[PDB]
This record gives C-alpha cells, sequence and structure tokens, in this order.
RNA sequence: GUGGAAGUCUGUUAGAGUUGGUGUCCUACAAUACCCUCUCGUGAUCUAUGUGUAGGGGUGAAAGGCCCAUCGAGUCCGGCA
RNA sequence: GUCGGGUGAGAACCCCGACGGCCUAAUGGAUAAGGGUUCCUCAGCACUGCUGAUCAGCUGAGGGUUAGCCGGUCCUAAGUCAUACCGCAACUCGACUAUGACGAAAUGGGAAACGGGUUAAUAUUCCCGUGCCACUAUGCAGUGAAAGUUGACGCCCUGGGGUCGAUCACGCUGGGCAUCGCCCAGUCGAACCGUCCAACUCCGUGGAAGCCGUAAUGGCAGGAAGCGGACGAACGGCGGCAUAGGGAAACGUGAUUCAACCUGGGGCCCAUGAAAAGACGAGCAUAGUGUCCGUACCGAGAACCGACACAGGUGUCCAUGGCGGCGAAAGCCAAGGCCUGUCGGGAGCAACCAACGUUAGGGAAUUCGGCAAGUUAGUCCCGUACCUUCGGAAGAAGGGAUGCCUGCUCCGGAACGGAGCAGGUCGCAGUGACUCGGAAGCUCGGACUGUCUAGUAACAACAUAGGUGACCGCAAAUCCGCAAGGACUCGUACGGUCACUGAAUCCUGCCCAGUGCAGGUAUCUGAACACCUCGUACAAGAGGACGAAGGACCUGUCAACGGCGGGGGUCUUAAGGUAGCGUAGUACCUUGCCGCAUCAGUAGCGGCUUGCAUGAAUGGAUUAACCAGAGCUUCACUGUCCCAACGUUGGGCCCGGUGAACUGUACAUUCCAGUGCGGAGUCUGGAGACACCCAGGGGGAAGCGAAGACCCUAUGGAGCUUUACUGCAGGCUGUCGCUGAGGACUCUCACUCCGGGAGGAGGACACCGAUAGCCGGGCA
RNA sequence: CGAGUGGCUUGCUACCUCGAUGUCGGUUCCCUCCAUCCUGCCCGUGCAGAAGCGGGCAAGGGUGAGGUUGUUCGCCUAUUA
RNA sequence: ACGACCGUAUAGUACGAGAGGAACUACGGUUGGUGGCCACUGGUGUACCGGUUGUUCGAGAGAGCACGUGCCGGGUAGCCA
C-alpha cells in the first residue's frame, strides 16, 4: 500500500511543521555567572503564539531584554529575581535546593542550565516535594515522582492561564484557528474511513478495523497505529 | 453570553460558555489598587483601567485556585 | 471545472527559458537549472546513454 | 432604550459552488460548452502572485480523489526486436 | 441595420452623412501576466479572414519606444542557491551548522514632479513653464549625534475632520426647444512653498463628595467641569505659485450628503495579526553630478492559454454619471465604445424542430415521482399553532392596506431624509412594468456551518465540536533518513502523539474461552559466543553445562477484535441479549394483522410484533434547529393529462457565395414464402417492378460508431488481503569489538549527555560496528 | 387411464452471434391469430317468464378510466354491451 | 365507414299463483369511430384600439425601450374544437 499518515509526518513537509517564523521568544531561564544578583523588570505581558498562554517580557539590569515563561500572578513593574540569593517570591528563579519544600513550582530543568523543562504549560505545575544533598524529589503534572540534580533551577509559582481546557471550542472554525498556530496536521480522518491501500484499519464493506486495535510495541512504522502497546483498554475494572 | 450561537451546538456547550464568559467579564479587583477595574485583555492577561497593571492570571479568570495555593505556601 | 481546455486558461506563468549555455529553452526560471544540459545543477554537461539505443 | 454579537438569516453586490431540467449541444462554440433552475456569499470564506512537498513517493475534511486532457502507482527515453 | 453619397475594374458588409439600434463592473477607461512588432505610414490581394472586400491583427517595404524625481535597480518574506564542514562506493546526491548571495515590476517596504504643449506613431521620458530629492565640492553656521521616533502592520462595530463627485439655491456665459417656460453644457487653474488645526497625550489654574461626558463604553479628591497653555492632522482650508496655463465665452457664490485622505473611541482571541533597507533625530548658500535596464501595441466573443480571429479559461484599479429603489438589484438613459458575439437574398414563410406566449370547461385524471410549468411575491398594520436545547419554531398560518391630486402635521440643524393627517379623484388592476416566498402536516437520515468522486454519484458518505481509550517525564512517546542528520519543537502532560465514537438529552447490560495487547512467572522450552566432554598431532563434527527476549503456564484488559445460542424445569464455546427499538434504509415468509386515509392505497403513518438475520461509543433510544438528502398527505396552482389549437422568434424550404465529414468486397427496383451454420435485397419458387428527381419521418440493411467492459479459457497482467509459500526492512533480546581499574559490587580513564567555562551527570553501560534468537503483509 | 395439438410459461441442448444483433417495464404506431369476453346468427337446458348456465358458426367492429407497485403479473374501485 | 348502447310506443301486455316480467316492429337520443365545415358557441389572433407603471426625447402633443406584446382590458379575418 501507500505510506501512512503517521509517515509522512516525519519528512517534515510544511504542512506538518509548526509556523515556526511566527513564533516569539525560545523560553528559557537566563545564564547566571553566578552571585544571584541578576534582577530585573517586568516591563509587559505578551501572548506567546506557540503555547496559547501570556509570556513576560522583562528588562534585566546588564541591559538585557528577554521574554520569560510566566507564571500566574506576575504584573508589569514587578521585579523578578534569577540566582541562588533569589528572594522566594512568585516570578522568581531559583536552583530547587534554595527552594522551599512545598512551593508549587514551574518550568523546571531537567539537568541543570537546560533552561528548563518540566511544567511550562497553561496552569500547570510541579511540586518540591523533598530535599537532600544529593537529590530534590519533584512531582510533575502527570502525578510522576522525578528525582532531580538540587542544582536544577526553576521558577516558583504555577504557569498562567490556568483552566484554559475548561471552556469548549464549540465548534470546528475555533479549533482551526488554533490548529493553525501548532506544528499539526488537522482535521483528522479515521482510519477505518479510509480505504486498505491506506491504513491498516482501511476498507471493508462497512467501517470497522480489520484486527484487533492493541498494537506491539514492537510494530513497524506504518503497522504501529491504533491503541499502542496498552496495557488495558475500556473503561471496566 | 451564548445567545449568539442561536440553537446551535446543544446545551452543555453554551451553558459552560455563557457561565464561564459571564464570570470571565465580571468586575474583578485590581491586585495593585483595590478598585473592580480589571479587564481581560487577551487569553491570560488583564488590566486595570483604573491604574493601567497589567496582570498575568487565568484564561479566563484573573486568578485560578491554583494561584491562590501558591500565595499561602 | 473541466481539467482540460477550461485549465488551460490560467496557464501564463514562464518556467523553461533560453538558457545561457546551451542554447535550448530548457532553462527553468524558477528552478536555475537547465533540463538539458543540466547547467545550474552540474559542471559538467548532462548526458545519458539512454538518449540512445543500448548498442548505438 | 442603548448596544451590535453570529463558522446567523435574505440576497445573480463582487465572488465561489454546481441540484434539477436527465433541456440545447453531442463529426460541438467546447476532448466537459450554452441556457433556465439551484447552493454559499464575515468565514473551517474566496482570490492573485511568490514559495514548499515528486512517483511505491507527494498531497488527500478519504472519492482510490489529485500530482499539466495521463493515476488501484505521472510522464519521457532506455532495457526492448 | 436602412436611405443617400465617396473611392474603385469590381462594393450588402472599406469610408462620409442621416435615420435606426447594441454595450453601463462593461462591448467604456487604466493595467499585471502572457504575446512580441501584432503599433504608425505607404503599396498591395497569390495566402489568412466562416460570404465579398477597394478593408485588415493578412503580404511587402519603410518608420516608431527619449526619464535624477514612473517602474527596475536597493531591502528583507515564505523560501532558494553557493562555499566550507560532514555523509556516501561515488556524484551532477544528502540533512545540520557556519559564511556569503539570491528571493516582491499589477499587489510587501521605498529619497524626489506637477501643469501645459507637441507627433502618423512616445511622453510624469521630448518641448515650455514651475517645483523637488540625493550625493559631492566650496562657504557660513554647528559640536551637537545616539538615545529615541519612524519604516511597522489582525478581525468586528463606530464618532469626528474632510476633498472630488452628485444634488439643491441664486448669478453669469453658450446651446436647445417653441402654445407653456422649460431643458442641456460650462462657469477652470497643479505639484510645490508658506500658514491654520480638530483628535490624542501632557502641563498650570480650579476644587466637583455627585457632577462631567458619549452613537456606545465611560471619567474623577490617585483631582471631575470650567479657564489658560505645551505638543500636535489631511491627497483638507487659506495665501503664494498665476497680468503661469487653459477657455469661443463667462472665466460664480453659498449649501447638503460627503469616496479619497486625516484622526479618534469601543469590542474579540485555547487565533496575537512580518522583516530589513531606509527616513527622522540633524541648519542654510552657491555649484557640479544623477550613469545602467524597461518604455511601441494588445490586454481579449480576433493580439494571452485552450491545434482556430474557439460562446471556454485568465489577476488588479475605476464601487460616487442620471432616473429608480434598501441597494454596487431590475428596467431606462448619459459619457465612452460599437453595428466584427461578422455571410447574405426570397417565399404569410407548409410539414417538422429549438426557444416561447395564450388557451374554454375540468384541475395531477398525467407520471416511478407534479418531472416541466405554474402559483406566491415588494412595503406597512393586525395577527400567529404544535414543538423547543427557551436561542428558536416565525415572513408559521390567516386578515387588511398600497396610485394620483390639493392643503397640512410630527421627528430632525437639514436633506433633493423619514413617519403620519384631512379632503378631492381615475382604472378591471396602484410592489399597475420591473424587482418580488407558494403554504401546511407526518415519517426516515445526518445534530448544525463545512468536505467530496476536476469530466454520469453532493448523499445518509468525509469533517466537526463533544464523548472515550492508548503511549510518553523530554537523552520521552510517535515519525523521516543509507548515513551525516531531521519533523513534532521558539513545544513539555491544561502537552502531543496513536486510534475509536461523532452536538445536546436519557443511557451505555452480560462475556477474558479464542484472537490481540500488557504484566508476572517455581518449573518446562529457548540461539550464538565463551566454557566442559568425545573426536581430529590441528580442523570438520557429535554431545554437555549455562540460558536472554520469546513461548508454555498464570493474571489484567471489551468505549480491544469480537460474542450474547440449541435444549431442559444444562450443552457447544466465555457469556446467553439487559434499557430500549422492532415487518426497520435491518423482516425471508410479505402486499404480515388491525386501524387511519381514498371510490379503490404492494405506498405512507400508528398499533401489534415470536426480530429469516434488532440492540447499546461495531454505540442504543431519542431529539429542537438546519438540509439543492429519501418517502407520504392537504390547501393553493396550473396545458402534466382529458385534447389539442392558434400565435411569436430562429431554423427548416427556394436563390447567390463558401464548402467538409462519417461511410463504401462486389452487385443492388423489391415483396411474400421457403431454404441455408437454425435471424437472406443477392440461394429456390412465385409475386411485383418504366427511368430520373424533390421533401419527410426513420421499418430494414441482425444500419454507422468500439478487436464485448458480462461469461469462460491463458501454467496473462496489475491493485488489495491474510494464521498461503518464500524472503526483506524494522523493533525487542544475548554475544563480540570500542573496553579501562579494584552471580552480585565499587571506581574512573575511554565513550555519551548537561554547562559559556570552571565543572556536573552518566560510565565501561549507552551509542556505533558485527552476529545470534524471537516478533515481523510495514514491504518485495 | 389413454391419444394428441400449440409453441404463451418453465426447463433442457449448446446449432447461430463474444472485431457487441443495446436490458425489463411502460409508452407511441402499424399488421395479424382464434383456443370468442361483448356484439350477429344458432343448439341444448335441471328452457314458464325475466335473469342465466353450457355448446355451435363466427375474427366485421369493440374490449375503455382509475388506487398500491418499476413491475410484467396481480390485488382493489366505479363505470361497461 | 360504420360499431354499439340507452330510452319510448309495443306493455305492466305475452308468460306466471304471485313476485316479477319479455318480443317482432316503429320511433327518439347517446357513445366510439369516420369524413368535411366555421352561420352559431369557444380558443387564438406579438393585425388593431384603449388603459396604465418605469425611463428617455425639456413640458404638452406625439413617441422608443422594458425579448423579441412592459403589463392589463377588448378583439376582426383566418386557422381551429
Ligand atoms: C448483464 O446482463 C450485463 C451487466 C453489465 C455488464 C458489464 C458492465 C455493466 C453491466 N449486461 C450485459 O452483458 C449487456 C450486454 C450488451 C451487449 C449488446 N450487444
Ligand atoms: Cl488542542
Ligand atoms: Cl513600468
Ligand atoms: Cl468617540
Ligand atoms: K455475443
Ligand atoms: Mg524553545
Ligand atoms: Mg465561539
Ligand atoms: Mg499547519
Ligand atoms: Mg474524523
Ligand atoms: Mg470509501
Ligand atoms: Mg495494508
Ligand atoms: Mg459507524
Ligand atoms: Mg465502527
Ligand atoms: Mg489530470
Ligand atoms: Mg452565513
Ligand atoms: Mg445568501
Ligand atoms: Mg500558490
Ligand atoms: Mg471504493
Ligand atoms: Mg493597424
Ligand atoms: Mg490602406
Ligand atoms: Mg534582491
Ligand atoms: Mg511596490
Ligand atoms: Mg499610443
Ligand atoms: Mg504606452
Ligand atoms: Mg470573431
Ligand atoms: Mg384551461
Ligand atoms: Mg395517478
Ligand atoms: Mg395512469
Ligand atoms: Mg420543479
Ligand atoms: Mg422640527
Ligand atoms: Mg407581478
Ligand atoms: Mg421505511
Ligand atoms: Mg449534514
Ligand atoms: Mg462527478
Ligand atoms: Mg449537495
Ligand atoms: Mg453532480
Ligand atoms: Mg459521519
Ligand atoms: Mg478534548
Ligand atoms: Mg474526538
Ligand atoms: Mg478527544
Ligand atoms: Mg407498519
Ligand atoms: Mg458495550
Ligand atoms: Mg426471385
Ligand atoms: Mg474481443
Ligand atoms: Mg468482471
Ligand atoms: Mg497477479
Ligand atoms: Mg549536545
Ligand atoms: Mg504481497
Ligand atoms: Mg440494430
Ligand atoms: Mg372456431
Ligand atoms: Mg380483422
Ligand atoms: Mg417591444
Ligand atoms: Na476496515
Ligand atoms: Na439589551
Ligand atoms: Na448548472
Ligand atoms: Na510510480
Ligand atoms: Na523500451
Ligand atoms: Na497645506
Ligand atoms: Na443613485
Ligand atoms: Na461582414
Ligand atoms: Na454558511
Ligand atoms: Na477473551
Ligand atoms: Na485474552
Ligand atoms: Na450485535
Ligand atoms: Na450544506
Ligand atoms: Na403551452
Ligand atoms: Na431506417
Ligand atoms: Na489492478
Ligand atoms: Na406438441
Ligand atoms: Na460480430
Ligand atoms: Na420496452
Ligand atoms: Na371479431
Ligand atoms: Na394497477
Amino acid at each position: 500500500g501507500r505510506r501512512i499518515q503517521g509517515q509522512r509526518r516525519g519528512r517534515g513537509t510544511s504542512t506538518f511543521r509548526a509556523p515556526s517564523h511566527r513564533y516569539k521568544a525560545d523560553l528559557e531561564h537566563r545564564k547566571v555567572e553566578d552571585g544571584d544578583v541578576i534582577a530585573g523588570t517586568v516591563v509587559d505581558i505578551e501572548h506567546d503564539p506557540a503555547r496559547s498562554a501570556p509570556v513576560a517580557a522583562v528588562e534585566f539590569e546588564d541591559g538585557d531584554r528577554r521574554l520569560i515563561l510566566a507564571p500566574e500572578g506576575v504584573g508589569v513593574g514587578d521585579e523578578l529575581q534569577v540566582g541562588v540569593d533569589a528572594e522566594i517570591a512568585p516570578g522568581n528563579t531559583l536552583p530547587l535546593a534554595e527552594i522551599p519544600e512545598g512551593v508549587p513550582v514551574c518550568n523546571v530543568e531537567s539537568s541543570p542550565g537546560d533552561g528548563g523543562k518540566f511544567a511550562r504549560a497553561s496552569g500547570v505545575n510541579a511540586q518540591l516535594l523533598t530535599h537532600d544533598r544529593n537529590v530534590a524529589v519533584v512531582k510533575l503534572p502527570s502525578g510522576e515522582m522525578k528525582r532531580l540534580d538540587p542544582q536544577c533551577r526553576a521558577t516558583i509559582g504555577v504557569v498562567g492561564g490556568g483552566g484554559r481546557t475548561d471552556k469548549p471550542f464549540v465548534k470546528a472554525g475555533n479549533k482551526h484557528h488554533k490548529m493553525k498556530a501548532r506544528g499539526t496536521k488537522w482535521p483528522n480522518v479515521r482510519g477505518v474511513a479510509m480505504n486498505a491501500v491506506d491504513h491498516p484499519f482501511g476498507g471493508g464493506g462497512r467501517q470497522h478495523p480489520g484486527k484487533p486495535k492493541s498494537i506491539s510495541r514492537n510494530a513497524p512504522p506504518g503497522r504501529k497505529v491504533g491503541d499502542i502497546a496498552s496495557k488495558r483498554t475500556g473503561r471496566g475494572g | 453570553r451564548t445567545g449568539r450561537f442561536g440553537p446551535r451546538y446543544g446545551l452543555k456547550i453554551r451553558v459552560r460558555v455563557a457561565d464561564v464568559e459571564i464570570k470571565h467579564k465580571k468586575k474583578h479587583k485590581c491586585p495593585v489598587c483595590g478598585f473592580k477595574k480589571l479587564k481581560r485583555a487577551g487569553t491570560g492577561i488583564w488590566m486595570c483601567g483604573h491604574c493601567g497593571y497589567k496582570i498575568a492570571g487565568g484564561c479566563y479568570q484573573p486568578e485560578t485556585v491554583a494561584g491562590k495555593a501558591v500565595m499561602k505556601a | 471545472t473541466g481539467a482540460g481546455t477550461p485549465s488551460q486558461g490560467k496557464k501564463n506563468t514562464t518556467t523553461h527559458t533560453k538558457c545561457r549555455r546551451c542554447g535550448e529553452k530548457s532553462y527553468h526560471t524558477k528552478k536555475k537549472v537547465c533540463s538539458s544540459c543540466g547547467f545550474g545543477k552540474s559542471a559538467k554537461r548532462r548526458d545519458y546513454e539512454w538518449q540512445s539505443k543500448a548498442g548505438e
């Protein structure tokens, strides 16, 4: 047959690419020689086309002007600080070690200095639970308990824009406009509505999948469709 | 509110659009000053027409249940 | 809309043009590559053995 | 009362589409045309130009549709008498 | 088109005049692409032109395109290329990372030009007049000078400023008409220089505890109004330009509505609406320089694409010409263009055909079906059911009004804006043409807008929000690449990938035996390397020990594939069909039975229902709204029918000119019978038959068109499927190499990742190379 | 039970056509057959009459309109010689 | 090139207990078919005459266009049922 849609994706053609050229900034923690002295002033609050969430423009003492992954509650004028000795208030960034356990955090680094990887979407947050001289245990929004180097920097507070998911799109048109701001092919045609040549679920006098939908982890691309390595399906039990 | 939708989309969809948007459009009390002059400037962005204070808040509410837990902890 | 005569009307785009290297109206002005001599793609001249019968 | 929302309504505004007539045509005006009728017409809208994706590959709101009158695997030459 | 006339050997169609028409977002004006000399002049008619031609986009020969201030050029966009680097057996191949360059002529950004005149043909290019920009040089001024501003920005609603146009009033100039006194045209004048400034913002004064303000929102003791001031707009006003220019002349003044242009306020986003060059910031005189490329013409029912002078296709601007009216609508008419959607002449002009008008009485009897046609229609007032997701249904339905003339009222600053009143009055008819819904009900489907088979399918199919399950903590999941590398990703679980269902509402039962996926696993099975035994002076080879993933086995899982019966008052094989729905778009029997409706109803709807063979996200039921979706009923309507007629226009028929194609073994005036490979103009017997020609509607030539697309056959082909055969990618897993120190363990030095670096994490693992086992229609 | 006639149904056969003889139904228009439905002339009757039933000759003419269904067929209604 | 039916007289008669109920013949009409014809009725009648809407020719008068009559009302001849 023909390569299935999931395979066209990888080639990275226009249709599957994100409108990068239309994006604003790659949100990452600033680099500080040391000392922490680094502080700056919120100059404005903008909309981030890549995350459908607000972002804060900040002017730093040493002249640097960069957009920042804004937590909820940051306003123009506020003074943010980044470093080991940063005060402990929302919007400030400092290593997990210097952060008091029990405090909600966002934009957490996977490894010290990577600029933040975890908890960055609308209204989410990580939860610093345990400290140590060797391991900082954080609970990520997925519920998992992650062990991190206490040297990993983070931002205090939860990400701005919480509750975005609460309102339904209501109409195809709204999805449309959102989708146009992401690296995604939309709308979605069901495999079972295709021809046998286009998808392992395609074909038939009526619409139904050919075999069972749970596919092995070892299935090859072109065949790995449906419920991938499902440990279970349905809702019962 | 949801009345712009006519008889389309069904109960839940538009009841929630009205609910969200009514809270959304409510008078909100500015964090800097204390006046109820906070209006939504866009997704997650809020501002006081009184003092001009521009804040980061929820998407349809200036404050979220989680943003409040922060203040405490 | 018919794919024939009615679709022939929008054909006012220029692509192939007189080539600076070989003189054939085969220089694709959009690609900047000659389909006839390879100008723009190859320093060597475009040529294949299949342009003639195998034993000739 | 004000306000003026809406993949909202009427609409041959422009523009887009193509339901019925199984009309006219069917060595045609035309290798998909003509007329009447009909649908949409602030939006997932229509459009020009530029630009990207190439053949077991693209592209596809999925009809095996489309990729220059060529598609259940384009076209050209070659393998090839 | 017609009548006259011109030219010519020749004139229906070349030219002049009149008369008559056609085109009004185009049949007018300016242009992009594209064409390429088609442009202009002269001379021609062998070619081309649907006839002819003196004409021409044709033939021949000449001529024609003039720029500091219009484009290009310059900038950067999506993105492209080149070099370097790396890959590859290799390259004209290939991703990333650097650098450089390229990438916009209507229509992105952008230093500067206006008016008149002129040619057969160019024109913001030439000429006259006036203006402007940039650079450089000289001189005076200036030390400022780079911070900032600008370039530079989405969708929806709206106020204010305001020019042209259009219109109204009055005057002037010219024209038209001739029962009045009306009607038409004009009444001009740039860039640029100077000046004015509403809005926004801000300052001082002031001191509001209820005031200020808007079309609307709004504003304020954190200082409202008022007052005074700073900054500050037009392609706008005003003055110059201008005893410039233009006009035969007059060479106006005011007003309204106000495109352009300027400047504000509000609202929306799970959508956030370029960049760079450049300009400003940053004065003035004088002088010099301002090269290079484009410039003709068409821009379309004859200059473009479609083989054609093709009824097709093809972007932008003129959206403000008049009446009309809601209108960029119809109809009519200007300006401008045209009679080239280019063959004509004749017959009351028959049959027949295309478009179409009107048809008495009946009124869907027509037909698969009301297909086709018709009915209704604009605006105002009254009035409006079931149902409903409270939005809607709804213009439901139904009823009434509607002109002109005279005199008025009300809203408003006013309109040549709107709403009404009284009286008079004509017609069959006052939305008098034109424009302009037929209405109501039941049932099925999909919720809705949307999408689709370019060229027989527009639908119930696809999409959709909504519901649901699956995978993944990012050195991820998924996916592309041979590799170097890459998409997702300027992303991070409120994420995004992989699938199923398909708005809302009420719901979604039972089954894990088979198959799939996943987890576990004492024991069993399970390859290769290394190891042990035998064998071989070595080797092949045989066997053992150990045993990864995987399998056996156990468990979880159905909104995973799917299943939900026979028999009796359990059996196959796990369960044995729950809520619902039901003769279904699923019901074989079948036109099931009863009822509604009709004279009569295989239809439709309702009830029953043992359901050949309904049923729950293979979603079940149900459902307001929506629909060029399927079926049915009623009112209205009518040439669909009874049953046809008459008429209109274009053909048809005759004449001049032009001038194909299909098809043709031969012969051929046939008919009735027979015969024949059983479907004969031609054989046989009879019958009929003088030749040629015109018109017709198509009985026959098993008429023409197409080496049947059905069916079979061929050790034919292709696309597709899978627990067909055989293999190949890919994933998982063991082993060896990289690879190091001291059946479980530490370390650091290779190697990998994070960090700008210092250094941190990981670590002999991973990656990569080689091999072995398992899975493996993803692919051949 | 026996003997036949037709060639409308159905089946069988594979002779004819696969370099194609266009499908069902309907419609329109023409000719024909008789195994006669009506009409004419007759015979019998379980023929009083009236109304029938059955049969013979006979193909001149007639044999119509509608409701369901694509239907052919068929069911149904009212007219009818 | 004519087919067929209904009605009246026959007759409330023949026949028959009654109920009921004919015929020959002579008449009138209807239906289908056929051929022709237009005084009569009816249709058409873009000959014609009138009314009137919009617009243009300044008004008036008189006219053009509104699809091959703008629309409405009437309609001769002929052709027709
Ligand atoms: C069955 O009778 C087939 C049906 C069919 C076949 C192929 C495509 C569509 C439908 N019909 C025929 O075979 C008709 C044949 C016509 C032959 C004429 N000379
Ligand atoms: Cl989303
Ligand atoms: Cl130009
Ligand atoms: Cl305003
Ligand atoms: K055949
Ligand atoms: Mg980033
Ligand atoms: Mg919405
Ligand atoms: Mg996209
Ligand atoms: Mg879908
Ligand atoms: Mg399909
Ligand atoms: Mg497949
Ligand atoms: Mg389905
Ligand atoms: Mg399904
Ligand atoms: Mg094609
Ligand atoms: Mg709409
Ligand atoms: Mg419409
Ligand atoms: Mg394009
Ligand atoms: Mg198919
Ligand atoms: Mg010429
Ligand atoms: Mg000449
Ligand atoms: Mg460039
Ligand atoms: Mg430009
Ligand atoms: Mg010219
Ligand atoms: Mg020119
Ligand atoms: Mg022509
Ligand atoms: Mg009638
Ligand atoms: Mg009928
Ligand atoms: Mg009928
Ligand atoms: Mg119709
Ligand atoms: Mg007043
Ligand atoms: Mg009317
Ligand atoms: Mg049904
Ligand atoms: Mg639909
Ligand atoms: Mg089609
Ligand atoms: Mg459709
Ligand atoms: Mg269609
Ligand atoms: Mg669907
Ligand atoms: Mg969702
Ligand atoms: Mg979904
Ligand atoms: Mg979902
Ligand atoms: Mg029923
Ligand atoms: Mg279920
Ligand atoms: Mg003979
Ligand atoms: Mg054949
Ligand atoms: Mg077949
Ligand atoms: Mg095959
Ligand atoms: Mg790295
Ligand atoms: Mg295969
Ligand atoms: Mg034939
Ligand atoms: Mg007989
Ligand atoms: Mg006869
Ligand atoms: Mg007329
Ligand atoms: Na399938
Ligand atoms: Na209101
Ligand atoms: Na059409
Ligand atoms: Na191919
Ligand atoms: Na070949
Ligand atoms: Na000025
Ligand atoms: Na007007
Ligand atoms: Na001509
Ligand atoms: Na729509
Ligand atoms: Na099972
Ligand atoms: Na199982
Ligand atoms: Na089932
Ligand atoms: Na639709
Ligand atoms: Na008619
Ligand atoms: Na014939
Ligand atoms: Na195939
Ligand atoms: Na026989
Ligand atoms: Na044949
Ligand atoms: Na037939
Ligand atoms: Na007879
Ligand atoms: Na019938």
